[PDB]
């Protein structure tokens, strides 16, 4: 994984010349950001198991998906998809305190769309699920930082489809 | 020296014979022999 | 024992015994008496099936009385009435526990480079089996041998 | 089922299937007909077991019913009406099967995750698969009430 | 038939084991170049091998005459020559007539093949070829042969050989010896078979013949014992990296942890501790579980730990579960801590690569588990098992017929297709003939042709893609405006006709010196209509060069019928027939044959410009199932947001 | 793994149904087939290498070149392995004729098979036709032997043949 | 893996028919080069280090691979293509002394088109160093020898391209 | 393990003889008190989870074993003893259902007895709870069969000790 420190490394190490002050720059700005990380970060990780709770409430339970005939109806299944949205908010942290979607580029996307289509996962409620995480971890952290999380939600979205 | 070349030198060619029927057509041959 | 292959199984995914399993316990215990009938028609009337099954064999493979065969010796032939006499001893044992585990362990697991270091032949004594299996349920009633021809069967099937 | 846990046994072996086996899918051949009997009988009085066993479980455990409760309101009292519903179509499955297989797959792994997520209680969900375990046994004879009771009776330690 | 496949990667079993064959691998296995044991192996076999050569060609020129004082000297009553294709135990010659002409067509022939088999034998150098073919033979052969007879038989041939020869004694030594080995193995009987038990109840179990083991090359297996002096120690330890990292790491980077080295030269901690504390540590974290999703990383640590890829389907969900709750670590200590991995290796066997010739194969993870064998496994960063084991139960996926990779990516221009080498995501699946795909059409969803064949020339109205028709008149069509009328208004409108035939050919619109200006005049002067137009710009050398030459037959043909038809193709019926014509007539008479066609004509008209008219589901999941575009109502339980009665 | 009772319930799970009717009727006909499904089970426990044997020396009689040169049951080695296979589809067959479901004869058997006879060269006519000749020589057999229904007998060996081989048409 | 001898006796019984002539006549030759194919592959196993050192001089130093933004910057990278260029010369080596490409198909062409695309490994300029080390085993060993190393080097460059 | 049905064939098959009449008794009062034991594992399998319970609050709860100082006052000790009891009670279940001590033998007093002396584990506490343990599932299932399980968990007892 590369984080936003690293990405500007790599940037300037690949054109083999020292990181000058519109490179430094981007260091700066992460600096100045990463006290709003850190915060954002430890109250996702205290609520973690109660931002899926809402998140499944908003747009999962009492649809189809949970009705016998569903991909969602097993507690099996259930408590996979419970998983699933488990690990999207859990990289989507990881991906924040990173400031980079290098993560999910590596550990989140890079073989999941291949994998959601062999179970016979659907993907378009899947992403709904994804946005409704999206809205309550917004709602629960701030404006500044839900917008933060919001990028990397839907970079994982973007991935899906 | 050049006793070495067994593959960078002249390649020995190999005899690979055409495939004949077998006794699966044993029937046949028999048949083959009769339509004369 | 059908008893302790239930609890082997339930060890192995670390729970207590299932409601099928309880029950497959229960059906064991009460054909048991059934069970007790088999050894005492067997392990008594001995001597008639052993004798029955090595004049069925030899008469099947005149080989090994034969000139250049494997039991020519009297205390060599002897040795091949012991090993009838251990494999009905082991199908008592058997059907008494109700599963193959009593045999298998003392009789099949490695059974096949036992007689190979001996130079007794396995497809050989894969025939010495069905004559005994053939000598047993003609002297066992119509329902006990259906119960008992199963396990001769897995003796077979382990060999050749 | 139990014909599955048999096969799957005995092919992890590689030795085709046991006389020990063979004896308990007779076994379960011979019980089917008294499997059924007990199935039609929970299948038959699906809509009087749920209703029974649900106002004992609102009358003992009120809490879950007071506000503030999980199963608090009308759509969320059908929920738990429903689900309960769903736990009595699974032992149905069960007692077919002969073991506690379809029931685990379906509707018990991962149950603790499950209701976690809802805000269940897992003792009070617990608590209606007991009573729904009387009101059945309590319609039924006492060697089917004994059989019926080993699948309620798995459902009860794997909530609890 | 079956709804997944895994893949079909060639396998080369060892059918006999040779001295080159023996001394190469011994030194492949084990990442090194051939040392002076190796290469004296190979200069004492070279300079004997001249001489196996005086030992086969004599053999081969007398073998006639070996076989005939050998059937003559077995067989008595007649001569069994008649149909060619020292120590007697207590042999009873058999009649000829008696044993009946099947099975002396059988004797016969085995005589040559055991003698055949012999001089293969010197040759290659390795009595490899007659311990495999020879063991289990004893057996199969007693139910209507007599073995009394064959070892006298063979024993004549020890002794024909023998005579016939007879140069020197370093010579016949190795006649004499491999002939002893041959009799020896007919003597011992058949062996057990190699029984590889289901570690659980998940697993099937498998059994393999004491043959297929004696031949399919040893996997060398190092076991640390606390007093093996610091040289094999090393090559164990070197094992045991060239195992977990699939490469020898500290030969190539120097990465190494010294720290457990020093505990298992001592005997601190086990080889299982090892591979424990390896697999756990930084340096596999890094390499094999940072680059790689929950899923693929899983999968390579089975094959780095237990040495085989998962078997079962309800395997991978048992240990991606593990994953879940611990992670790596977590993964780590269930495949160290089980019942298989101390039942193969135990404690101080390093793990090995359990393939095709090593033991018994299951039919089920066959091309999931041979690619993830090979050293190219760790770049394919898509799961091979979960992915085919979840594919095996449900029906056939979207997916184009001859595989995933021939699915171009619905965008507006450009044949962009998955690569089967770079980023290994190959999802075979066993497609026949009659099998239309499911697809979606762009318009009304009445519309389909599948269920409405009449609708298929209905244009899509505002659901779909624009429709370009010449309906108005083309400019200078009729001698109304005479000589001049500059502002002829009906000019802009072929133009812009010409621009949408020319962007559903190639997908964007073309340079200064590429467009057909011979074709643009023709159409514009009304000498051609819009479906030879068409066709001129899927004929253009052009066309050929840009999608036609840089991409795969079937690919091109694929993308070909996604521009002029503006649909991908329903199976396996289509495909055939343009791959048919691209044998034998070429890439010109497909264009020609995709025009001409009669779902083209009902489609588009001589005046209507090709439009996407069906999209692969796949395809509009990538359109519409993003951030945006994505409706609410698509897979979400939607609420009635009233205010509230207090409101 | 799959049988004839599970395979109804996931068919009655998957639509949330209760066990009706026609759900008790399709087991009362497995139970009352069964005592006859066990009964043959115990008849292919009984002659489970002679059959393969058999089968085995019928099919290289039909097809001779599989034992000759190039043919890919000439060897000792190749001839342990396609009788350890027929000893395979007999085993398998074994677990579906219990079973009264094909589930364990696509999982276990069938998935991965196509794939992997492809891979070594081994072929996939002679095979289901070794499969059929299987079958012939149970069902003979069971028609000797005091067996009241034989028909179920034919199911797994057919599916063998329906799944592995090739689409003639 | 196969070798020569054992791809002779395998056409043999294919045809089931004896070592006649033709078979004969490739196996002699085999065993004839074989004294001198064992003293080749002794040279280049010693000189295996000193080999690698000028085929890397001659094709890939002081170029825009070793360059930044090139494959062969990094020192992990430039690690990695030495083990490789290694591996390369140990391959020719076996096949050298097998008589046959095989070890090649399945141990190296198994797939290194598989590895490099997945990475981003140029293919000339891995042809170049190839074909630099062809030329420097000719130069060390012998024109005879290293035309005969020659055969298997351009088989891995060809299966590259 | 050695069940009581598999005891006296075991001891039977040392001896090489035949299962006399003096032999077949224990056997046929295995047969007899057979259906006793499945009902008493039944009763227990399904009340796992209280006898447990029922057991710590009798012996160990409110004591100086739980309080700061003693062996099960960190939670982390805390559920390694109910994890202990589980395990204790569970293959006590198997002993009695088997009829044998065999299985005690084997998979519980093989090395728990010097693995408690290596922790520091008081030897007097274990030997309490599952006295404790005893008198709780004899007063579940009956005095008929709790006298009969008393006897393998006083095994356990005197194994420990
Ligand atoms: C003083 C430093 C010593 C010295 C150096 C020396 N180095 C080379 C050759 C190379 N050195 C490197 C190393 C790197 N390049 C990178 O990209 C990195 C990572 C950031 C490092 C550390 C490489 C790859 C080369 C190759 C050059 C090329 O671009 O092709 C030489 C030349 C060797 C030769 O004979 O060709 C020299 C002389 N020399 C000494 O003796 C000093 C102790
Ligand atoms: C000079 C050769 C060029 C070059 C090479 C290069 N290779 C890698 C990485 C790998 N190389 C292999 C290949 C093999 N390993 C094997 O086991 C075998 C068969 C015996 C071969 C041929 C593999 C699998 C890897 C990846 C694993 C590893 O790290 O060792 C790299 C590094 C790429 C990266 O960024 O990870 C490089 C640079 N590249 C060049 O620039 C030269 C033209
Ligand atoms: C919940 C939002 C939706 C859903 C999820 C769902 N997932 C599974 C099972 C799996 N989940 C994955 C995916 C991943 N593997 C990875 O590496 C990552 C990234 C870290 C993820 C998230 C995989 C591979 C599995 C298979 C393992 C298993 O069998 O459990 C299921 C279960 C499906 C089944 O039983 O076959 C489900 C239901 N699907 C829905 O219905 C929700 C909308
Ligand atoms: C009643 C016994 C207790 C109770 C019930 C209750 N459950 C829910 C929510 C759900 N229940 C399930 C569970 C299942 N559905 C299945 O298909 C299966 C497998 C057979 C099970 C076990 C699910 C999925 C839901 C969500 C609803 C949906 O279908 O989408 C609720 C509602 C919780 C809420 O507020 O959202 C309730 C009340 N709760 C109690 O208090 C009782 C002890
Ligand atoms: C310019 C900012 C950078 C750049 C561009 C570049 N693009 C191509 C070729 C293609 N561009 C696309 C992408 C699209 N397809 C779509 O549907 C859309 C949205 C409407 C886009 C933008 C495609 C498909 C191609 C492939 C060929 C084609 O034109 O159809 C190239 C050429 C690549 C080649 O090797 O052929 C380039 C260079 N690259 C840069 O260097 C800029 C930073
Ligand atoms: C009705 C039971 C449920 C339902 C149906 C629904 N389907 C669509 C759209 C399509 N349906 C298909 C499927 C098929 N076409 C085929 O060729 C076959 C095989 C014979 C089938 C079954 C397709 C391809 C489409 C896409 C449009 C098209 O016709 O090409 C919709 C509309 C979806 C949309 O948003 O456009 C709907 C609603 N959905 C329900 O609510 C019912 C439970
Ligand atoms: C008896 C006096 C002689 C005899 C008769 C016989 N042969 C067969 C057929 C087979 N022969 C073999 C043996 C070999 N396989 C190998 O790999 C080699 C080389 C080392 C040999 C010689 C095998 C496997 C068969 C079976 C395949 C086939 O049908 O050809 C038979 C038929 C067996 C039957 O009854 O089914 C008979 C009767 N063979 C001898 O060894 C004696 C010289
Ligand atoms: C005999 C009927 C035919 C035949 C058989 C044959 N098969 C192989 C190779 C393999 N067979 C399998 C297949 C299976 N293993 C399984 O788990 C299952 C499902 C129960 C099957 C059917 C496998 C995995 C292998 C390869 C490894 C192994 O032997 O275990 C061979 C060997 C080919 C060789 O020469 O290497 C043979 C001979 N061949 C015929 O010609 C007959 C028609
Ligand atoms: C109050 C917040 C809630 C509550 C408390 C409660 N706890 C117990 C039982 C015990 N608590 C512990 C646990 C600990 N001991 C430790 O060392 C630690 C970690 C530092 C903890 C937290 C223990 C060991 C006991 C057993 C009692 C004893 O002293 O032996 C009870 C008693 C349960 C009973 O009925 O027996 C209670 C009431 N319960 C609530 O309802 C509150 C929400």
């Amino acid at each position: 994984m590369q984080d936003a420190i690293t990405a500007v490394i790599n940037s300037a190490d690949v054109q083999g010349k020292y990181l000058d002050g519109a490179a430094m720059d981007k260091l700066k700005s992460y600096f100045a950001s990463g006290e709003l990380r850190v915060r954002a970060a430890s109250v996702i990780s205290a609520n973690a198991a109660t931002i899926v709770k809402e998140a499944v409430a908003k747009s999962l339970l009492y649809s189809d998906v949970t009705r016998p005939g569903g991909n969602m109806y097993t507690t099996r299944r259930y408590a996979a998809c419970i998983r699933d949205l488990d690990y999207y908010l859990r990289y989507a942290t990881y991906a924040m305190l990173a400031g980079d979607a290098s993560i999910l580029d590596e550990r989140v996307l890079n073989g999941l769309k291949e994998t959601y289509n062999s179970l016979g996962v659907p993907i378009s409620s899947t992403v709904q699920a994804i946005q409704a995480i999206k809205e309550v971890t917004a709602s629960l952290v701030g404006a500044d930082a839900g917008k933060e999380m919001g990028v990397y939600l839907d970079y994982i979205c973007s991935g899906l489809s | 020296p050049s006793q070495v070349a067994f593959a960078s030198g002249d390649p020995i060619p190999q005899n690979v014979a055409r495939r004949t029927p077998g006794p699966s057509l044993n029937r046949f041959k028999e048949m083959a022999r009769q339509v004369k | 024992s059908v008893v302790s292959q239930v609890i082997l199984q339930a060890d192995d995914q670390l729970r207590y015994p299932t409601s099928g399993e309880l029950k497959g316990i229960q059906a064991f215990l009460t054909t048991g008496a059934q069970r007790i009938r088999i050894a005492e028609t067997l392990a008594e009337n001995e001597k008639k099936i052993v004798d029955q099954a090595q004049k069925q064999l030899f008469k099947k493979h005149p080989e090994y009385r034969a000139p250049g065969g494997n039991a020519y010796g009297q205390r060599q032939y002897n040795q091949c009435l012991r090993d009838y006499g251990w494999y009905l001893r082991l199908v008592t044992y058997g059907v008494l526990a109700g599963n193959k585990e009593p045999i298998e362990t003392t009789g099949l697991i490695g059974v096949k480079e036992m007689y190979n270091s001996l130079n007794v032949p396995v497809p050989g004594m894969v025939d010495a089996v069905t004559v005994l299996k053939d000598a047993a349920l003609g002297l066992l009633s119509a329902e006990d041998a259906n119960e008992t021809a199963p396990y001769f069967d897995y003796i077979i099937q382990f060999m050749s | 089922s139990i014909v599955t846990k048999s096969i799957v046994n005995a092919d992890a072996e590689a030795r085709y299937l046991s006389p020990g086996e063979l004896d308990r899918i007779k076994a379960f051949v011979t019980g089917g007909a008294a499997r059924l009997r007990i199935a039609e009988t929970l299948t038959g009085s699906r809509e009087t077991i749920v209703k029974q066993a649900g106002d004992r479980l609102f009358q003992k455990r009120p809490d879950i019913v007071s506000p503030g409760g999980n199963a608090y309101g009308e759509e969320m009292t059908a929920t738990c009406l429903r689900d309960m519903d769903y736990y009595l179509r699974l032992v149905t499955y069960g007692v077919v099967s002969g073991d506690v297989t379809p029931i685990e797959e379906i509707g018990l792994v991962g149950v603790r995750e499950m209701y976690r997520s809802l805000g269940t209680p897992i003792e009070a969900v617990a608590q209606s698969v007991r009573e729904m375990k009387e009101v059945a046994s309590g319609l039924m004879s006492s060697d089917d009430a004994a059989e019926a009771s080993a699948y309620f009776d798995f459902v009860i330690g794997k909530m609890s | 038939s079956v709804k997944a496949s895994g893949g079909s990667s060639l396998a080369r079993p060892q059918l006999y084991q040779t001295v080159p064959v023996s001394a190469i691998s011994q030194a492949e296995q084990q990442d090194r170049f051939l040392e002076g044991s190796e290469l004296n192996e190979l200069t004492a076999y070279f300079q004997s091998g001249a001489l196996r050569l005086e030992i086969a060609e004599t053999l081969t020129q007398n073998a006639d005459l070996i076989v005939s004082r050998a059937a003559n000297r077995i067989f008595t009553g007649g001569s069994p020559l008649s149909y060619l294709e020292p120590i007697p135990p207590g042999f009873r010659p058999i009649n000829i007539a008696r044993y009946g002409p099947s099975n002396m067509q059988k004797s016969l022939r085995d005589m040559s093949w055991f003698l055949r088999y012999t001089t293969y034998a010197i040759v290659a150098g390795d009595p490899n070829i007659i311990v495999v073919n020879t063991r289990g033979l004893k057996e199969v052969i007693e139910n209507a042969c007599s073995i009394d007879a064959t070892i006298v038989a063979i024993q004549e041939m020890r002794a024909a050989s023998a005579d016939y020869f007879r140069n020197n004694a370093q010579a016949k030594e190795i006649v004499l010896q491999y002939f002893d080995i041959l009799l020896s193995e007919f003597k011992a009987p058949t062996p057990a078979n190699k029984v590889r038990q289901g570690p659980s109840n998940d697993i099937q179990g498998l059994e393999l013949p004491q043959s297929y083991f004696n031949a399919a090359a040893k996997r060398q297996k190092y076991a640390m014992k606390p007093g093996l002096s610091a040289l094999e120690k090393n090559a164990v330890i070197k094992a045991a990296y060239r195992q977990i990292f699939e490469r020898d790491i500290t030969k190539a980077y120097s990465q190494s942890i010294s720290y457990l080295e020093s505990q298992v030269r001592n005997g601190d901690i086990s080889m299982k501790e090892f591979v424990r504390r390896l697999a756990k540590s930084p340096l596999y974290r890094k390499q094999f579980f940072e680059p790689f999703i929950n899923s693929r990383a899983l999968e390579l640590a089975f094959r780095h730990i237990l040495g085989r890829g998962p078997s079962s389907r309800e395997e991978v969900q048992k240990y991606f579960s593990i994953v879940s709750s611990g992670g790596l670590p977590a993964l780590v200590d269930a495949l160290v801590d089980s019942q298989e991995y101390a039942d193969y290796f135990g404690e101080e066997t390093v793990p090995y690569l359990r393939g095709l010739g090593v033991e018994a194969q299951e039919c089920r993870n066959w091309g999931m588990q041979q690619d993830l064998f090979s050293y190219s496994a760790p770049f394919r960063k898509v799961p091979q098992f979960i992915t085919t084991f979840a594919q095996y139960d449900r029906p056939l996926p979207d997916q184009h017929v001859y595989g995933s990779g021939n699915d171009p990516l619905e965008i507006q221009f450009g044949a962009i297709f998955p690569k089967e080498t770079r980023n290994p995501s190959k999802r075979p699946a066993p497609f026949n003939k009659d099998t239309k795909r499911i697809l979606i059409h762009r318009g009304p969803a009445v519309n389909n042709q599948v269920g409405n064949p009449s609708a298929v020339g209905e244009f899509p109205g505002s659901l779909g893609a624009k429709v370009f028709r010449l309906n108005g008149g083309l400019p200078g069509a009729k001698v109304g405006k005479n000589t001049g009328t500059s502002v002829k208004f009906g000019e802009s409108s072929t133009q812009a006709l010409i621009r949408a035939a020319y962007r559903q050919v190639f997908g964007r619109d073309l340079y200064e010196g590429q467009r057909l200006s011979v074709a643009e005049i023709q159409l514009e002067n009304g000498d051609i209509s819009v479906r030879e137009f068409i066709k001129r710009l899927a004929k253009s050398e052009l066309f050929l060069k840009l999608y036609w030459a840089p991409h795969y037959v079937c690919k091109a043909i694929e993308y070909m019928h996604r521009r002029l038809l503006g649909r991908p193709t329903y199976g396996r019926q289509e495909m055939n027939q343009y791959f048919d014509i691209a044998s034998k007539q070429g890439f010109y008479a497909v264009v020609e044959a995709m025009i001409d066609s009669k779902e083209y004509s009902d489609a588009f008209g001589e005046d209507t410009v090709p439009y996407e008219r069906y999209l692969t589901p796949g395809g509009l999941q990538m359109r519409s199932a993003r951030v945006g575009s994505l409706r609410e109502d698509i897979g979400q339980r939607v609420d009635k947001e009233v205010t509230p009665r207090f409101v | 793994m799959r049988d004839a009772v599970t395979t109804l319930i996931k068919n009655y799970d998957l639509t949330g149904r209760y066990l009706d009717r026609n759900a008790m009727d399709e087991l009362k006909a497995y139970f009352e087939s069964g005592s006859a499904r066990i009964a043959a089970a115990a008849m292919i426990n009984a002659n489970s290498a002679t059959i393969v044997k058999r089968a085995a020396a019928q099919l290289f009689e039909e097809i001779p070149e599989l034992i000759r040169p190039s043919g890919n049951a000439y060897t000792t080695r190749r001839f342990s392995a396609c009788l350890r296979d027929m000893d395979y589809y007999l085993r398998y067959a074994s677990y579906a004729l219990i079973a009264a479901d094909n589930n364990v004869l696509d999982e276990r058997v069938l998935q991965g098979l196509r794939e992997t006879y492809n891979s070594l060269g081994v072929p996939i006519g002679p095979t289901v036709r070794g499969i059929q000749i299987m079958k012939e020589m149970i069902e003979a057999m069971a028609e000797d032997s005091s067996l009241n229904s034989t028909d179920f007998i034919a199911s797994p060996f057919d599916h063998m043949t329906r799944e592995l081989s090739e689409l003639s048409v």
